[PDB]
């Protein structure tokens, strides 16, 4: 298993 | 330990029965053939999927076999009151606006649901987007009408598959049964025809909805004492 | 601003019946409507906008 | 002594009636749109016929009528087409009202 | 957690725009699976690597298929396919083998648990091609207990580590035939000139059976 | 087997084929 | 088919040249390559 | 984790495999049921081919004995103008009813067509029936 950045925060969403 | 035992009462046991709704009483071959079941699309429009359920050409009109659609409609209304029975959600589909007032009767009446409308992309394969990450998908979607109105296949049985959504569906001679998993051959467009179809799944719906109320009623009764 | 509220409960089932069409609000609406067409069929300006 | 589909379609009128071309079928008006009758007459497909000029206000829903036919069903293949286009309906001509 | 991911390929696609003259994006392949049989593979497109990435490795995990193993370590038969224009061939082995195949057919042998199978690949080697076509063929291969029901009759393993002792290993489920399988005295079967030069020591290569690394 | 069976045979309700107005005649 | 192109989709929809067609449109809708097509062939 | 592939395999066969590779961790609710009764044809996608050559429909064209007498009948007398009740299942036409006493004097020994055919046109005239020969 390897690392990806994180995509987003969900707080950032309506 | 008594989580097995409801299982293996109501969930189980009506899986060990061939009829176990008695829905072969509903229908009879003379109950199809009054409502014009067998009449399908001139020869110039057949599927060549839809050839196997095909009894013959009468003046190039293609007649269904009423021996099969007995059968698989046999098949299709006992798969459709076991997941009545189980509290499976079933959603009945169709484009043709004849019926559309029709339909939406039937569902709302058996305690189902219908979409006869506009058939929005993703409804199915992108629903969580749609309706939210919790949405419940339906278990059983029931077709009417297999096409839509420029004569496709409606998108639903296709993005049914997708889902892994079992689908029941009426399937004239230009249709395409292929990915139907219970498919019924029978005239899609005579209101006789479709108005029985609501009939037949209407009541083996509700009776499968009563079945599961008994059984679990007697199976408590008998618990306490 | 107002919410709509829960559209299905605990078991999953949705509440309308016309709940998988997205839009059940308008659509029994338009459902209301044209049953009620239907039904004066069997049986047969400057202030508004 | 249960009868067979290959019986009932034997023996049905519309199997009777041999080809549909010039024949005299009585058909009932089931919906109305303006002066546009939909009346079916035993077949898979109704008709559409426009409201006749004289006696008009006679046809209702449920008025039985007479009619002439000419289609079962309206199809025909159109250059480069696998399949045969369709209208849904028959083509007839409707001829008046059927009365005792 | 049970899944992996690998990366098959990561390509730079320049479009040509109305106003913004050639943009770069990234194409990304990537294989899904977890060694059990269940593996998909997925396209991925966006302006970054890394959210290609994510897009592909996500939508493989919705489109897997399930290839069935044989001893859980081969397949069934020898699997000889086109895609396009990309030919497949592969022949079962046995245990100790290894994966003597193309790179990436090795990478997504892992994933879906393979780990004894020889593969040639011809004509273009195209990745998406080999991916699409090698799961093409994985997922249309015929178990022994699919031939044993199909046939009705026995499926019996001779293997000469065990010499004439005849180990079934699929039986009919339903009702065993009584006549037996008719014996063409000459197969109307299609061979591969490669197979058959082998098998005469026609076949002469400086790189084939040339030692590598365990894989 | 079964007498109301459908039968093999030639459209009896076949229409001629059309004729030109100097079909037959020289 | 020919040069002139019949591939549409919608090769069996109902052509309904109307004046109630053309308020219940799409605004975004544009004619489609063989949309002209039976405008042109109908005004003959 | 499932599988979007409708045209590979069923969507029993692909909820079969994903359960017992551990995919799936539930069954779904119609699994059982599809199981202990399973469609007579597994829904399969398949691409429908055009048929090419010498390949035909094996559909056949339904015809009766009957027919060669209304086809007779349609072609001396023409249709009836009495009109068709298709709603009535018990119906009988003026052909119809040509038919069954045609059917009842070849039952009594007679073999001959253009003579079985003028003595029925007596007996329906004899019973009431208006028979207009077109020409
Ligand atoms: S149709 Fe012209 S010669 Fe017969
Ligand atoms: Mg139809």
């Amino acid at each position: 298993a390897f690392v990806i950045p994180k995509k987003n925060v969900p707080t950032s969403k309506r | 330990e008594d989580s097995t035992d409801f299982n293996d009462k109501i969930l189980n046991e009506p899986l060990k029965h061939s009829d176990f709704f008695n829905v072969k009483e509903l229908f009879s071959v003379r109950s199809l053939f009054d409502a014009r079941v067998h009449l399908g699309h001139k020869a110039g429009c057949r599927h060549r999927f839809m050839e196997p359920y095909i009894f013959g050409s009468r003046l190039d009109h293609d007649i269904i076999d009423l021996e099969q659609t007995a059968t698989h409609l046999q098949l299709a209304l006992n798969f459709t009151a076991h997941m009545a029975y189980r509290k499976g959600i079933i959603l009945f589909i169709s484009r043709n606006r004849q019926f559309s007032y029709l339909i939406e009767n039937m569902a709302r009446d058996c305690g189902e649901y219908a979409h006869t409308r506009y058939f929005r992309g993703g409804m199915l394969t992108n629903a969580r987007l749609l309706f939210g990450p919790t949405v419940r998908l339906p278990d059983l979607i029931i077709f009417l009408h297999t096409l839509n109105n420029i004569f496709e296949p409606h998108v639903a049985v296709r993005d049914a598959a997708k889902m892994n959504i079992p689908t029941v569906g009426i399937v004239d001679t230009n249709c395409n049964p292929c990915l139907i998993t219970y498919p019924v051959p029978g005239n899609d467009d005579s209101p006789l025809a479709v108005h029985l179809y609501c009939r037949l799944f209407q009541t083996a719906i509700t009776r499968a909805k009563e079945k599961r109320q008994q059984v679990e009623a007697l199976y408590r009764l008998q618990g306490q004492k | 601003p107002r919410q709509r509220a829960i559209q299905w409960g605990e078991d999953g089932r949705p509440f309308h019946y016309l709940f998988y069409t997205g839009k059940q609000s308008y659509y029994s609406l338009m459902h209301d409507v044209y049953g009620m067409l239907l039904n004066l069929e069997k049986h047969q300006v400057i202030g508004s906008r | 002594n249960v009868e067979s589909f290959a019986s009932m379609l034997r023996h049905s009128p519309l199997t009777q009636m041999g080809p549909a071309k010039d024949k005299l079928v009585i058909g009932r008006i089931f919906h109305i749109v303006e002066n546009d009758l939909y009346i079916d007459f035993g077949g898979k497909f109704h008709c559409v016929c426009r409201r006749p000029e004289v006696d008009g206000e006679k046809y209702q829903k449920g008025t039985r009528v007479r009619l002439r036919l000419l289609d079962l069903e309206l199809t025909s293949r159109f250059l480069g087409a696998t399949t045969d286009t369709t209208v849904l309906e028959a083509n007839a001509v409707l001829l008046g009202i059927q009365e005792s | 957690e049970d899944f992996d991911t690998r990366i098959l390929e990561v390509r730079n696609v320049f479009t040509m725009t109305a106003k913004e003259g050639r943009k770069k994006s990234i194409r990304v392949l990537v294989a899904v699976g977890n060694g059990k049989g269940a593996a998909g593979f997925s396209i991925g497109k966006a302006t970054d690597r890394m959210d290609a990435f994510r897009k592909a490795k996500n939508r493989a995990v919705h489109h897997l298929h399930y290839i069935e193993r044989y001893e859980d370590h081969t397949i069934f038969h020898d699997i000889s396919l086109r895609f396009k224009r990309t030919h497949i061939k592969m022949k079962k082995q046995p245990k100790g083998y290894g994966l003597r195949c193309h790179r990436a057919i090795i990478t997504i042998c892992r994933l879906i648990g393979i780990k004894d199978m020889y593969a040639k690949v011809s004509g273009s080697i195209n990745m998406l091609s080999l991916t699409q076509g090698l799961f093409r063929g994985l997922s249309r291969q015929e178990t022994h207990q699919q031939l044993a029901d199909k046939k009705g009759l026995h499926v019996v393993e001779i293997r000469e580590e065990c010499g004439p002792l005849p180990i079934v290993v699929a039986s009919p489920r339903g009702p065993l035939r009584k006549d037996p399988e008719p014996e063409d005295e000459v197969p109307d079967v299609k061979l591969d000139w490669e197979d058959v030069k082998t098998a005469q020591g026609m076949k002469r290569s400086v790189w084939s059976n040339l030692k590598r690394a365990a894989t | 087997s079964n007498e109301d069976l459908p039968i093999s045979m030639e459209n009896p309700y076949k229409e001629p084929l059309k004729k030109c107005i100097l079909c037959g005649k020289h | 088919k020919v040069w002139y192109e019949s591939p549409s989709l919608g090769s069996h929809s109902t052509y309904k040249p109307s004046k109630l067609e053309f308020l219940m449109r799409s605004t975004s809708k544009k004619t489609r390559k063989e949309d002209h097509a039976r405008l042109r062939a109908l005004n003959g | 984790a499932g599988s979007r592939l409708e045209t590979v395999g069923s969507i029993f066969s692909r909820t079969r495999d994903l359960v017992r590779a551990g995919v799936l961790k539930e069954k779904p609710l119609w699994f059982d049921v599809y199981d202990a009764f399973p469609p007579l044809r597994e829904p399969v996608f398949q691409r429908p081919r055009v048929r090419y050559g010498k390949a035909k429909a094996p559909i056949q064209d339904i015809w009766y004995h009957e027919d060669r007498i209304r086809a007779k009948f349609y072609s001396v007398y023409g249709s009836g103008q009495r009109a068709f009740d298709l709603f009535n299942p018990n119906f009988k036409s003026t052909c119809q009813r040509f038919v069954e006493k045609y059917t009842e004097l070849q039952k009594l020994g007679e073999t001959d067509e253009e003579k079985l055919f003028v003595e029925t046109g007596k007996a329906l005239l004899a019973e009431g029936v208006i028979l207009r020969r077109v020409g």
